[PDB]
This record gives C-alpha cells, structure tokens and sequence, in this order.
C-alpha cells in the first residue's frame, strides 16, 4: 500500500514577484505526490515498486477504480476507509484490519480469483464495532466482494454495518413493471425473449382502481422451448377484494407472443392495476 | 530584444542589439496585415497583441539561440470586417478592434467565447 | 490393444490395417488434420470443447473431437501494427504552422508555374486486393491415420 | 457542495519562451483547482471549510469514492450530477433536486445511518422528468441508496430511470452453475460449507443435450444442524419432456457432504443438462 | 477514445538549480496529459473534440464516475480494462472487444436508454477466456450494466467472470435481521412501513438456543390496504428439531402495528433464534 | 515559402500545414493479432505412466 | 500390433525401441515433424498427394509423405492489404494550391520563411530489409518418435 497524503495546493502569491525555481520545487513535491493517491487509488500501488507509477508500465487510471492488491503485512496495520482491495487467501486466512471510521466512510475489498473458503476465510477489525457482527467479520465466500460502510461514528464508535456480494452471476430481472387492467380487461406483456431464460418466476399484483379489489397469485413457470410454450404453476393463492373463491379479481394467462414469454393478463373487473414483477428466472448454459 | 517586421508578410526581422546585426525569422503564420498607424502591437500585461491581415496573434513571448515571442493567433476574430479594422487595442479583460466607426471587442480572460462545428472550426 | 477410438498410424501402408493387421474395421481420419491433445480444460479457445459437437443451444460439448485450423492467412489491416513514414511529409493540416496558398499566377500565366499541390492519404499497396496470403504450415509429413471404428 | 470547474490545462508553449512566473501564477490557479474536485469528490467538500482540502486534514482519496454530506440549503438547488452524496433526512425529509442530465448521468445518493423513514422522506427532482417517477421521487427507506440515471436526455427530455438499494445485507448466492448430468445420471454438488445457511432455496433445470426433456421443481431446504442433514419440500412440479408423471427427466436428492450441502441430482436419463442456482438462503446470527 | 497515458512524474532535482522553463516545459506536457486521464475518466472523452476538456464545457470529474460513450468504430479495438462505458445498440448490435485482462482487472460498460435488444445485441471478446462464456458474450439486455472482472490472467490465460444487473429497479429488502425469541415466546417486528408494499414475501428461521429446533415456513403475504391488514399464504412447511406436527419449534402471527407492516413470532420455546428476512417485495405503482 | 499575395483577393486561400512522418494504422494498438494454428482435431492422448 | 512403418512414440524414452520393447527394427521418425493425416481426396494440396515421391513428370504420388512447412515466417509486400496514412498530407499534385515566396525570397535571411521540400513515395520501415519474422509454430512438445523399419 503506497500511502498518499491528501490535497496539497501550490501558492500563486509565489511565483513571478517570488524566487520561480524554489517555490516550484516545493509545488512538484506536491504535484508528483498528488498525482500519486490519484494513480495509486485506481491503479496497482505495487506500480510504485515499479518506475513509481512512472512510464508505460505506470499506474494508469481505471474508471471501474482499482482494487488495490498487497501483503497481509500490510493489511496487518488498520487500513484506511475509502479504500479499494483486493486479496485472495488462498494463501491463508486473513484479518484486514480498519481504522475506526465516520458516518458514511467506505471499505470495498474483493477476492478476484474467489480463492476465499472456510480454509481460507477472511477476518475484519473496523475499530469499535461493526454492525450486525461481534467482534470481527469472518469471510469465507469465494467471489465475494467486501464493503463496508461506517454508519456511526460519533465520538468513539464506528458502526459498520456490512453489505457483501457475489462479484459475479445474472442479477437481473427482465420484467418488472405496473400497469392498469384494460377496459378490455386484460393484456399481453412480454416478459423477456423467449430464448432468455428455461425457468422463471414473477409475482402479479393485480389491484382495482380503488384498491379495494387485489389479487394475487404465486407464479411459478417453465418455459417449454420445442412447444415454444410457458408451463405454469399457480397456488398460494391470496386476495383481498375477490367476491368469489373462483378465479377472481383478474385472470391469470401466459403465452409466448413475438419471441417474448407473454403473460395474458385478464380482469373480468375494469381499472385493475396490476404490477407485473419477475423476481427470479433460471436458464441453461453449457456443462460446467 | 527589437523586433522588425513587414506590415503583410508573417516574417520577422530580429533585432537583439542596438541595430547591428539582425536575423529575421518566418515565426508568424499568416499575414501579419495592414495596420494604420504603424502600431502593430499593444502589450496588456503579460501579452504582446499584435493584429493579422486576416487574424489575431496572441501574446505569448529555436535554433538561433537567444529567447523571443512566438505567436500563436489568439483566434481569427474579425467578424464581418475580416481584413482592414486598422486598429487594435487590448485593454486588460478586453480586445478591441474597430474599422470604421464599429468597432468590435473581445474579453480576453481565458477567451470568453469558443466556437464549434458549424464549420470553419 | 486397439480399443474402439484407437487411432493407428502406419505411414508406408496405404491399404486398410485389417488388410496388413487381419483386424478391426478401420476408417481413415483427421486428414490433412494434425493430433493435439483435447484439452480437458473448459479454459482453451482451441482444445476445450467440441466446435463439432454442439448443443440444442448450439453450445459445444466437453469432448475431444473439436475441429478446425488454416493453412495459410492473408493480411487484412486491423492486423497490422502502427506504422509511419521513414521521412517527414508536408502534412494537410488545418491549425498548421506551415502556410501556402498565397500567390497569383494563374491566369495571369504570365505569372510563372509554382507546383500546385492539393488533400487526401496516399495508400499503400492499393492493388493487392486481398494481398497475397502467408502460409499457416509448419514443417510436417503426410501420414495414412487409421480410426478403428470396430 | 464545493463547486468544481472542469479541466483546465496549462500552455507548455509559455515557460522557457515567456515570463515564466506569469505563466505559472496562472498554472497553479488551474492546478490548485484541479486538484479540489478530485479530493472534493473523493473527500468531503466541508474539509474546504478546514485548510481547503490541504494538510493532513485536508481532502483525501478514496478509491472508493466520498458521498458528499452537505446542508439542505445547498441540495436546494438543483444539484450537478455525476455526484455522490449521503445526506440523513433524520433532521427532516428533504428534496434533492437534480439538474437535466444526459444520456448516461448518474446521481449517487446514501443515507449512511439509514434515517430516512416515512418521518424522514426525500424528495428528488431530476429535470423534466425521471422515468416510473410522475413528479418528484420520494424515498422513505433507510440504509437505502439513491442511484439516478438520466435514461434520456435528447432536447429538453430528462429521463431518469431509478434504481434503488439497501446499503448493506448478506446479497449473495452460495451455489449457481450448471453442469450435466453424468453417464452415471447424477452427481453429487456441494452447495455452501454446511454452517453458511440455516435455510436455502434453490432452483435446478434438468435438461435434455436436445432440450427436449426439460426438469423443474420448487426447492425448499432446511438445513438440519444437529444431524447434519437438509430438509427438503419439492412442490409445483413442473416438466416438458417427462415421459412418467413419477419422478422424471431427472431425480433430486440431497445431502451434506464434505462440510457442503450437497444436492445429489440423480437422471435416469443420460445427457441432461441440470443448472444448479440457488436464488435465495437464510441463517441465523445473533438476536438483534 | 481518448488514450491515456499512465503516470508521469516531474523531476524536482531539476528546477532551481537547472534551466527553469525546459524542466518545466516537460513537466506540463505530464501534468496536462496526467489530468486528461483524470477528466477522461470521469467525464465524456468526446469533450476533447471540445476544448479538449478545456472551459466550462470542458471534461469534468464525476464522483460517480463517467461511463465513457464512443463509436464502435474504437470498440473495433480492444478496448482497455478498467474503464466505464456507456453505448446504446439499438444502431446496431456490437462487438465488445476486450483485452486480455489481469486478475482483477474490470470492465464496466452500461446501456443507458437500454436500447439493447436481440434487435440490438452486444457481443464481447475478453481475450482468451470469459468464464462461463464460450466465445463472445452476447447482451440483449435492455438497461443492462456490463461488468467484466479478469478472475485469472496467469500467463496467457485471461478468465473473465461475468456480472451483468438491471441498471434500475427496486432492488431493496423492507426488512431483513435477527433474534432470538423472548422469554415471552414472541415479539413484534415492524416489517416496513405499512404503505411500502402491496405484496412481500420474507423467510423466518426459529432455531433453538442449542440449534436442535429449528422452524422454517414458506411466508407469502399479501398486504391489506384498505383494511390495514395482511393476509398470509404459508406452506412448505419444514421443521427439524419439531416435537408436533402441528405449530411446533414457534408460530407465526402477522399484524400491521405503527404504520408497520408487524410479525408476530410466537414461540412456545424459550430460547428460539428467529431470523426474519424479507426475499421478495411487490408494491403497485401507476400504470406504464 | 508564401507570397501573401497581395492584400485585396478573392483568393486568399491558405492552408496551414505541419511537418512530420505520417503515421498509419495508429489505431491499432497493437494491432489484431493472427493465429498460429493450421488444421486439426482434438483427441485424447494418453502417456502410460506404468 | 506393429506392423512394419507402424509409428511408434515412448514419451521419455531415447532407446531404440527393441531395447525396452525386445522387437522390431526402429527409426526415428519425424523430427521436427508433425504428423498429418494424409489424405485419399488428392484436392488436399499437401496432405493428399505425396511432395516426395514423385513420378517420372514429378507428379507427387498419391501417398503418404508428402512433406513441407516452415517454422517461422518472415512477412513480404505482396502480403500487405490496402493501407494509407493516418492523416492527410500531399501527393504530388499536380493540382492543388503550393506556393513560391511572393517577395521572392532571395538571400539571408536564408533558412527562415523558406522550406526546402522534395518530392518522391515515402517510405516506411525503409530499413526492414528483410523485417523480422514471426514463429510458424504453434504449441507442442519435443517426443522421441520411431518408426519401426522392421
């Protein structure tokens, strides 16, 4: 970890009624160390063993950011909040070790290669406390990412509370909207190209004008590919304003229209909303 | 250093000495133009403005090997005169130029005002 | 020995090993097609997975059996590198600082011939269309492969 | 909110040629003021109110970056984009109003400690419009983060879809892959090393290699910590290819194994290509 | 594209003691360069065609950052890690070519308007290897987020994970923690406030003190507006350390207490570990 | 070397050049590379260790 | 099971076969060679018919054999695409506009307000005669090869 120094700004008082050389030769001072944090930051700080981020082979700038790699050694001091990390403990299990931070300061740390396991677990000392965990945070998650954010910090106490991802996967979702039964009482959505997905599942919320008349419903389905067909499973059923234990409050129908799961979605009752939301899908890519 | 020049012609005769020995060099681009009243160039401050046939070079001070000015056109203004505008006056924050009765200002801080691509450039 | 999907090589022997081994129903196979080992990795561009054997999705399987390889290449120009002239040229160029235009003749002819030079690239081997290919091969030899296929 | 300008370069064709000091005295204007939006990004702006940004003290990096904390009275004005803030509406709710952005800005917002409620709303206008939002965005979640993104910018049409998310949790997803099924018709997968989830839930797709037989089912586990075992609810069956209303196209069994869940995946079929994907898990920490 | 250079650090053994303007001419020729990268970075490249990030409209740094948009033309190139991109397909669908990465080494790239689309796809070449992806990638994904993460690098070898996420949504869980049950044997927990959600769907795990109860149901609820009510679907039902198959290890009770959406958790166990964490969410907006 | 003309044409065309080796393919960076690799197939090979 | 020219491989073994083996009269075979299916469709252009054995009017025989490729290769013009600068610059020109020195510039001042140009087809990497090469072949590994003569 190359340490930087915060801002350092020249004085132009100096200058042209000053001794030129002198108060420029403290401003560089300022100026290649300035630059350092900035470089250091989204590039690797192990470029400073190198030309000192100098040259081609220098620290460059990454829009993503860098996430700086390095020694436990290093991580074996507290770390500073704001900063980006990654190492992989593989190696061995390690603490990273964070200063006491303030009310939103920030720690980003990955594991690239996910070498993180139960055998290679990860520990964290942010000083004083860390929201939700104990004494200090074990990580065993491989491909995981660590943020921290410190949402106390008050006099003595850095409350961190924690988030974590899975730096990788399909996180989206390809339908989600709100719309109004028609006064035809129902509609085709599509829900995502048919190609996109073997399984999904999405949740309907079909609503009166009023609000008196919801109806809901557990939508469980399995693209049928050769048939280019939609199976559905529909149960947990719930409602509110249903006046009968059939069908009720809306209709439920599915379809695959113009290479998109469409989902025909029909209310007996005009100016239904309903708010079609898929939460999870599943697809089939190659073996291993 | 004394700096000789042609009124038209972007060539340069360098005068360093008391007149002796002189040089001269191309070291404008483009027709360094046709003042009236022999007054090429006004410094405001830092920067010598001196008028072009078509432009204006910028004030900012090789092989022959003692320092001069090198100018650069602080853009092309002229607007609608182009050539002629016989005088040049750069106040601090402010060019002015004028043929004729109009005459016609720039603020010069860092230029106020940039053009873009509607043609030329 | 020769298990189904062995691969037998005589090089002298044109005729089907069962005719020389008095064995097997041999196939020739991989012609004019090198040997490398299929790599078990999913990782390799080349030797993970089977260009041959592809899915519904048509996604190739994990399996030996991926075919493909040139002989010869010819140059296309996002394969060439950065290059420039071995000399200076007078550069179109719209902020430049090398000015011209300026002088009569014209009519007036009387007014003597300076060079009239215009504004666009000079290409560079404009008549190999594609040029000539360079060849894939490394050195080798022509070899009868027998494929039992029972 | 310290104010930035944009880039600002110093003429190389001054110096050596020129009145050096001049030219520098104007250099380190730009200079001193480039500098400020980087560390004013990456550091608190109201470390301006201190030495400006310098000392140690001063404005600092981070590679994660710094949401600006600030008054009201500053997000009182339409405030840039391409900026990260964290305001807590605790105080009171509060309006961040946003300027028409462009095609591809964003605006990232936080509140660290999470204050924002019903009885600490906030308010967002993002110029002419900001997409799903009629009118001004309220947002009463707390540890929530504000992320606009101007959709479309055009003419005078500011479209800001939004997205939103808690600022912490355990968002990760212990097991996702794919695979096919053997020549032997199963196999054995470790899910999570055993202790990571009281509960999962999960998602396996059996599919044939020509995808005509295509496996689905509901899967609820509950891990068993005492016995070391999982249980299990299969429901909502669902199959495209299934030659046999019994168990068809493919069988799932589980178990522990290896400090792993392990799902066992038993087809009688061969060739059939089963994605593992477990879309969401619990555990149990500490009370509160 | 604006290249960027990594780097380049000014000499102060020069200066003073040296020819002042020379060292300096060098020097601005770094530290113009070395705040291009900075402002190309955080602000369009596009602005050097501009005043080359010069003036007002020059090249800003975004605390967000800046997803830098361009022709596909540069992208015909492959195009550097570490930067953020923005480009809309509906053009056309692209080809993405990446470098061969280093471990660590991101991609980011973003369709804003989510003009992205079969009819506008996106393909990708990471060299050597994106894993999980033979070949080129493919997005069809409108308002998509490209993130490409090099997960190995080796010699030759550059493995690229993949990450890819709606851009937008509402990606937030209500409510989600832990406890343990009372020496009452039930508690009452605000869930969200009780206008947050029409539908919500959450995980309760009651475990034992010793581990050996431990409850879990599958909690379907639909929120009753008009009524203030919450209406319940719960199935699945699975249990381990469970003396009764009936309620058994604790209960599950609802309510809508203080604006709040409100479980009551009963348990007739002391010393029960209940976690509640809230998966999935609906809650009814306009319509379109 | 330039006249200026003379002031007063309706030809005052003028273009201003610079002077240097005129770069090609500077886009390519480096340049795409090319494959080695002439025709195969893959197949399992096997050493026998013992 | 090795009929005579059966190609034989032992990874680490130098010996003559016949020495680990007992049997057979071995050759080496194929260094710095790779094999080949040769191929019966004689379009194969190397791998079908035989460079090696050639008839009387040096038609190669349809055989095993044939032989060529070269480790690495040094790149030449008639491979090079269609290319150009990167820029606009002059070509002579003919047409265009370029300027003689109106005050028709005489002695010193000399070298200033003068350019000296000459025209001709400029060149690039002019002192890449040849250039440098690039490498033919693609990963392998070194292998004790015989053939068995008997």
């Amino acid at each position: 970890m190359f340490i930087q120094e915060p801002k350092k700004l020249i004085d132009t008082g100096e200058i042209g009624n000053a001794s030129t050389g002198d108060i420029l030769f403290d401003g560089g001072n300022k100026i290649n160390s300035d630059f350092n944090a900035i470089y250091n930051a989204f590039g690797d700080q192990r470029k400073m063993a190198v030309a000192n981020g100098t040259g081609a082979d220098g620290q460059i700038i990454h829009a993503t950011g860098y996430y700086q790699k390095h020694s436990i050694t290093e991580y074996a001091t507290p770390v500073k909040v704001g900063t980006r990390h990654d190492i992989d403990t593989s190696t061995v299990g390690v603490k990273v070790i964070i200063e006491r931070g303030e009310l939103g300061d920030c720690v980003e740390f990955i594991n690239s290669n996910g070498s993180i396991s139960v055998t290679n677990p990860l520990t964290i000392q942010a000083i004083d406390s860390i929201k939700g965990v104990s004494g200090n945070l074990v990580v065993t998650s491989p491909y995981s990412k660590v943020t921290l954010r410190c949402i106390s910090s008050d006099n003595s106490t850095s409350v961190w509370n924690y988030s974590i991802e899975s730096m990788f996967g399909q996180k989206e979702s390809p339908a989600e909207g709100t719309w109004n039964i028609s006064t035809s009482g129902s509609v085709d959505i599509p829900l995502f190209h048919r190609t996109e997905y073997n399984m999904a599942k999405l949740l309907v919320t079909c609503q009166s004008v009023d609000g008196r008349k919801i109806k809901t419903a557990e939508i469980n389905i399995l693209v049928d590919t050769v048939n280019s067909e939609v199976i559905s499973s529909e149960y947990a059923v719930m409602r509110v304003g249903n006046e009968t234990e059939e069908d009720e409050i809306a209709n439920i129908a599915f379809s695959i229209k113009e290479n998109y799961v469409t989902a025909t979605i029909s209310s007996s009752t005009v100016g239904m909303r309903a708010a079609v939301k898929v939460i999870a899908t599943q697809k089939i890519g190659v073996a291993q | 250093i004394l700096y000789l020049f042609e009124r038209y012609q972007p060539v340069v005769k360098v005068s360093n000495d008391k007149g002796q020995t002189w040089k001269a060099v191309k070291l404008f681009n483009d027709r360094v133009g046709y003042p009236l009243s022999k007054t090429v160039y006004y410094q405001s401050a830092n920067t010598t403005y001196v008028l072009g046939y078509d432009k204006i070079f910028y004030g900012r001070k090789l092989h022959l090997g003692f320092d001069v000015e090198i100018f650069a056109t602080y853009a092309t203004l002229p607007a609608n005169v182009y050539r002629i505008a016989e005088a040049i006056t750069c106040t601090d924050d402010y060019i002015y130029v004028v043929a004729r009765d109009k005459v016609r200002y720039i603020k010069t801080s860092n230029a106020l005002i940039d053009f873009d691509p509607l043609s030329p450039t | 020995i020769y298990p189904i999907g062995t691969i037998y090589e005589n090089a002298v022997n044109p005729n089907n090993p069962v005719t020389y081994m008095g064995f097997g129903s041999w196939k020739l196979f991989g012609q004019g097609k090198v040997l490398v080992g299929w790599n078990e990795d999913i990782s390799d561009p080349n030797f993970a997975l089977n260009n041959n054997d592809l899915d519904s999705g048509g996604n190739p399987s994990h399996t030996a059996g991926g075919t493909g390889g040139s002989t010869s290449v010819t140059l296309e120009n996002a394969n060439l590198p950065a290059t420039e002239t071995d000399e200076e040229v007078l550069i179109v160029d719209e902020n430049g600082s090398v000015i011209v235009g300026g002088c009569q003749y014209d009519p007036d002819e009387s007014g003597p011939i300076y060079t009239k030079y215009r504004e666009a690239k000079a290409s560079t081997n404009s008549t190999h269309t594609p040029p000539t290919s360079i060849t894939n091969i490394q050195p080798y030899i022509t070899v009868y492969r027998w494929i039992r296929i029972a």
